[PDB]
């Protein structure tokens, strides 16, 4: 009984990679996608400075090397999010991703906020949304500034309300409040559509294991 | 629904199922007055 | 928040220049709160009502709570010099005992 | 009741000293998962400032020694007329394969810049290669 | 396992050196009336109109031929802080590419 709900969500935890996220990717896959690929040095921000491997006449180049790391502990924070059932919100200003985005979250079983994100959305949910309205646990933003080159209202409102945020940063973004920052490329469509596959593969076996761990435990308690 | 935290859950439904059939006409590639006297609902 | 203390430090009557009301008053308060066990916050609430000053600043104030590290439960870590803009602060740990000799704002 | 400061700490932080105080009577479903995979840095607001006097940005520029070698290409012949296919992952470019065989003589012991841009040149024209000692 | 430093300096983009005026193979991917834009295996795309002459030809899928001028179009100007991007390449259409 108590002993069986302890060993659904206390066992994950007691190993550094429960479930295998390092398979889905390497740095040869992102460098296939174009993930090293940054904005000019002018549009660049100085707290992405670590995460530049150089600049190759004029672009600066990502380090695929930070990336694969911080990628590794971005995609596995966000499967024991999803194995525990938090709600994960999808959130981009990019409308060439729009529908890619949207898409994604449904196939993964999850939200996504595409569109124009209204003040107040998470200091302010009890009036926007109703009295008893759960916020979500976990905010990826595979784009974090919104069209008119600025942080998405978002960012700050997540730290504001204590959610963690895993999100891809480019040269030119503030990945100082991102939880979980992914240096890697924002624009290219093979960058994000790489980013959005691994985000629906690792949350739907993050899902399906929390099936089979509830099953075995389930059938342990009669057998 | 996956659109909930938008506020707007069944305008972008809506809007996102006309993008989506937009999409597969332009990649899949007569006369459009299949209907007269008909108007857009207010 | 039965364990929550609410204090005012300041009640202000600020005005606004209007066409319609010429000048315009409104009830500017600056309160803090705190549980007496390291939690602590402060808000400012504005209104034309004193009534509602007082409501606006003290629901506001917790939702910005400090947690404050005391030494011991009595007294700060080690000594805290800092400027604020033109307001200058100076604190120093003391034994038990010593008591809470500082402003008045200080010591609510 | 909550800790909406945003500017000092972080998310982590700032919900263990919540609890830490009595008002957080919970752990969030996502506090016990940053525990134990913490991220590398620790999400604390930074304001960006200018660089001012002398201090400069620490990025290296990218150049190989290929680069010398690439640098006289394009100025003397151009680019190949051949089109560059950047969705090949294996393309070999006119200037690239001009660059393998200057590469090949050097390891043979020429010591003059001279002698093997104007042979690298030989070589590939008896490849078939057509190169066009293009100076406008 | 290839090295990531291998990867950058035998990679296809690093060959090209600068992107002034080279000649690169391109792909249409989406078109909106007579604007179309073109990925040449950049981070970021062109917009190019389309030709008079076979301007049907010009349809989705369809490889092409162009000439590079820059990566990624960006200016700082008066007073700024950093460099203003439109997010878009620019390169100039010369023609299809013959499939032979
Ligand atoms: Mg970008």
């Amino acid at each position: 009984g108590d002993d069986f709900q302890s060993r659904i969500l206390d066992t994950p935890l007691q190993h550094s990679d429960f479930f295998n996220v390092k398979e889905l990717f390497s740095v040869k896959s992102l460098f296939e996608a174009r993930v090293h690929l940054g904005h000019k040095a002018g549009c660049r921000h100085r707290f992405m400075e670590p995460y530049i491997f150089g600049n190759r006449l004029g672009q600066d180049i990502i380090d695929l090397d930070q990336t694969a790391l911080n990628l590794q502990l971005a995609l596995n924070f966000t499967a024991h999010v999803a194995y525990r059932k938090g709600i994960i919100l999808f959130v981009s200003r990019n409308r060439q991703f729009s529908h890619l985005i949207e898409t994604t979250a449904q196939a993964c079983g999850e939200y996504a906020h595409t569109r124009y994100f209204k003040g107040g959305l998470l200091t302010n949910a009890q009036l926007l949304f109703g009295p008893s309205v759960r916020l979500p646990d976990l905010i990826i933003f595979l784009h974090t500034l919104n069209n008119v080159f600025e942080p998405h209202v978002a960012v700050r409102d997540a730290a504001k309300m204590n959610i963690p945020t895993v999100g891809i940063v480019d040269t030119n973004c503030n990945p100082c409040l991102i939880t979980y920052p992914i240096p890697g490329n924002d624009d290219s469509p093979q960058a994000i559509q790489l980013f959005c596959k691994l985000f629906r593969t690792t949350i739907n076996r993050a899902k399906e294991k929390r099936r089979q761990m509830e099953a075995l435990h389930r059938l342990q308690s009669p057998k | 629904h996956f659109l909930f935290y938008t506020g707007k859950q069944s305008y972008y439904s809506l809007m996102h199922d006309v993008y989506g059939k937009v999409m597969q006409l332009e990649k899949h590639r007569a006369e459009s007055r299949d209907l007269i006297g008909s108007r857009w609902l207010i | 928040y039965e364990d929550f203390d609410t204090r005012i430090l300041e009640v202000r009557n600020v005005f606004n220049m209007t066409a319609k009301e010429g000048r315009k008053k409104s009830v500017r308060v600056l309160v803090a709160v705190g549980n007496g066990n390291g939690a602590a916050g402060f808000a400012i609430g504005k209104a034309a009502d004193r009534g509602d000053a007082f409501r606006k600043a003290k629901n506001r104030a917790i939702h910005y709570l400090h947690y404050i590290e005391r030494y011991e439960g009595h007294t700060i870590f080690h000594d805290i010099s800092l400027r604020f803009k033109r307001t200058q602060i100076r604190m120093k740990k003391q034994p038990r005992g010593y008591g809470l000799r500082c402003h008045r704002a200080i010591i609510t | 009741a909550g800790s909406r400061l945003e500017t000092v700490g972080s998310v982590f932080s700032r919900t263990r000293d919540l609890m830490r105080a009595g008002v957080l009577k919970e752990k969030p479903l996502w506090y016990d998962i940053y525990k134990a995979f913490p991220p590398l840095r620790e999400p604390v607001f930074r304001r960006p400032r200018l660089r001012y006097g002398k201090a400069k940005a620490d990025i290296q520029d990218i150049f190989y020694q290929e680069d010398q070698i690439r640098a006289k290409f394009f100025a003397t012949y151009g680019s190949g007329q051949k089109a560059f296919d950047l969705f090949n992952p294996n393309f070999k470019s006119t200037c690239q394969r001009f660059v393998e065989k200057y590469t090949e003589l050097q390891n043979l012991g020429e010591t003059d810049e001279e002698k093997l841009f104007v042979e690298t040149g030989k070589a590939l024209l008896a490849e078939g290669i057509i190169l066009r000692r293009v100076r406008e | 396992v290839e090295s990531f430093a291998s990867m950058l300096r035998h990679s296809p983009l690093t060959q090209l050196g600068p992107a002034k005026d080279k000649l690169v193979i391109g792909r249409i991917f989406h078109i909106v009336e007579d604007d179309l834009y073109i990925d040449f295996g950049g981070k970021f795309h062109c917009v190019c109109k389309r030709p008079d002459v076979d301007g049907e030809k010009y349809q989705r899928g369809t490889r092409v031929r162009l000439r590079l001028l820059d990566l990624e179009l960006t200016s700082r100007f008066l007073g700024g802080t950093t460099d203003t991007t439109i997010l878009e390449a620019d390169a100039v259409l010369l023609g299809l590419q013959e499939i032979r």
